[PDB]
């Protein structure tokens, strides 16, 4: 059912993304239930919605390369443009791809361009996006790097300028990940990590078995303290599994609870268990949901639908009274709703909220002798 | 020889143009800041930013009113489009 435009941009998300479900069904199942909600958007009221949720899913899936089909994805563009979507907000969607296509490129274009030499060559992949249509958020989110990483910065950059110049890149380290070694005590395993829990973990590289405070870990790590807390207990706290990365001083049910004595330490005993039996070899993905959407951005994209609510609202009353010079505020309110038709619908609230605006901005004004009749001026 | 090391890594940029993170082109006052009409005219009855697919980024209100002589980028001359309104 799913009648809130949002329940269904995250649903689309569902299936669209590297998920149990997605991995639950064929691409034929997967096709047809992706067009099942297309359909329903046609009682939407707040499209919107829908569209700026969809956006931003998309985007993450393809930053971070978790599509369950190339195929399918793309072709959701073209389903889109069939069900009536505008072929600006559509156009922009294919743009994405176009974008990563032209990513992909520029990194092999590095990749060979650097097979000579801190990584063996191939194990570095590279993806360099336009802010104006990859960037969500105005927050940065900042992270010191271990020197095993920021040697490939420098390299990276001089790369982009030769090829574009006048132009800068800003790291968006959140959506970085990759893999490392854990050599433990018990045996070595390879960690599926984001770049911020690599950079928590290698602030025990050259002190393996010290135990470290949330405070110094802070310094060692210059994360901002909501991150810490969060890739931090990921780390201790990885759900269903038995046998912690890490462990912490004293016990908590919350990355609430840590205070700045809280001691982290490397769980030298660490290992897979694969069939009741301590595993000495193996492979763990510890991202979790950490690189998927969090309550702030989603506050984010809400204070963004409402601002293009109120310019496309005041736009569209002026335009109605650049032609009408003078309407009733019934008559307003009901031609109004018709041209932000395919994108929401104002509620009267608002329309007052802005109306009044107008008045004192000096666009409109009240009747002489009716509280409601407008008329344009100016 | 150590407890962590690195196998593989995926890095991401997003670029942008250069320069620096410096005011409006059209107008002039910090991208971040009011602009030409709102920092004079807030003295009675929001300075914010948008985009152009060209990556090219200014306050709203000034390169709303430059498309008015030719619907083209400031800096650049390519057809305009905006990208996004928001902040
Ligand atoms: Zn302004
Ligand atoms: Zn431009
Ligand atoms: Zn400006």
């Amino acid at each position: 059912e799913s009648k809130c435009p949002e329940e269904l941009a995250n649903y689309c998300d569902m299936l669209l993304r590297k998920t149990p479900l997605s991995k639950k069904l064929t691409s034929e199942e997967i096709e047809a239930k992706l067009k099942e909600v297309l359909k329903k958007l046609k009682y939407v009221q707040n499209k919107d919605v829908f569209m700026r949720y969809h956006k931003a899913h998309l985007t993450r899936r393809l930053i971070l390369d978790i599509s369950a089909d190339s195929e399918i994805e793309e072709n959701m563009v073209e389903w889109l443009r069939e069900v009536g979507m505008p072929a600006d907000y559509v156009n922009k969607l294919a743009r994405m791809f176009q974008d990563i296509k032209v990513s992909e490129d520029l990194n092999q274009a590095f990749k060979e361009m650097h097979k000579n030499n801190a990584l063996p060559a191939d194990s570095v992949n590279i993806k360099i996006l336009n802010a104006g249509a990859w960037s969500r958020s105005s927050e940065k989110v900042f992270v010191s790097l271990p020197t095993e990483l920021e040697d490939l910065i420098p390299e990276v950059e001089e790369f982009y300028k030769k090829n574009h110049s006048g132009r800068k890149l800003h790291w968006h380290h959140l959506m970085s990940n990759g893999i490392i070694t854990f050599k433990n005590e018990v045996g070595q395993y390879d960690l599926e990590v984001t770049t911020f829990q690599l950079a928590v973990l290698f602030a025990w590289n050259q002190r393996p078995r010290e135990k470290i405070s949330f405070e110094n870990l802070k310094l060692a790590t210059e994360l901002p303290d909501a991150e810490l807390r969060r890739t931090l207990w990921s780390l201790v706290a990885f759900p269903k599994l038995k046998r912690q990365v890490l462990l912490y001083e004293p016990q908590v049910n919350s990355p609430k609870d840590f205070t700045e004595g809280t001691l982290f330490s490397v769980n030298q005993e660490f290992s897979l268990i694969k069939n009741a039996k301590v595993q000495k070899r193996g492979k763990i993905n510890l991202i979790g949901r950490l690189q998927l959407t969090t309550e702030r951005m989603r506050e984010e994209e809400n204070e963004g639908i409402v601002q293009l609510r109120i310019l496309r609202t005041q736009e569209a009353i002026i335009q109605i009274m650049k032609m009408r010079k003078k309407i009733s505020n019934a008559q307003l309110q009901t031609e109004l709703v018709e041209i932000l038709k395919n994108m929401f619908l104002p509620q009267k609230k608002m329309i007052k909220e802005q109306i009044e605006w107008l008045i004192e901005h000096k666009y409109i004004r009240r009747d002489e002798s009716d509280i409601n009749t407008f008329i344009y001026m100016a | 020889k150590k407890r962590f090391e690195v196998k593989k890594w995926n890095a991401v940029a997003l670029w942008a143009w250069d320069i620096v993170v410096d005011n409006c082109a059209i107008c002039r006052n910090h991208i971040m800041d009011l602009c030409i009409e709102c920092q004079a005219n807030q003295a009675s009855a929001e300075c914010t930013v948008a985009w152009g697919v060209c990556n090219h980024a200014f306050h709203f209100h000034c390169i709303s009113r430059w498309l008015k002589t030719r619907q083209v980028c400031p800096l650049d001359n390519r057809e305009w489009e905006f990208q996004k309104y928001g902040h």
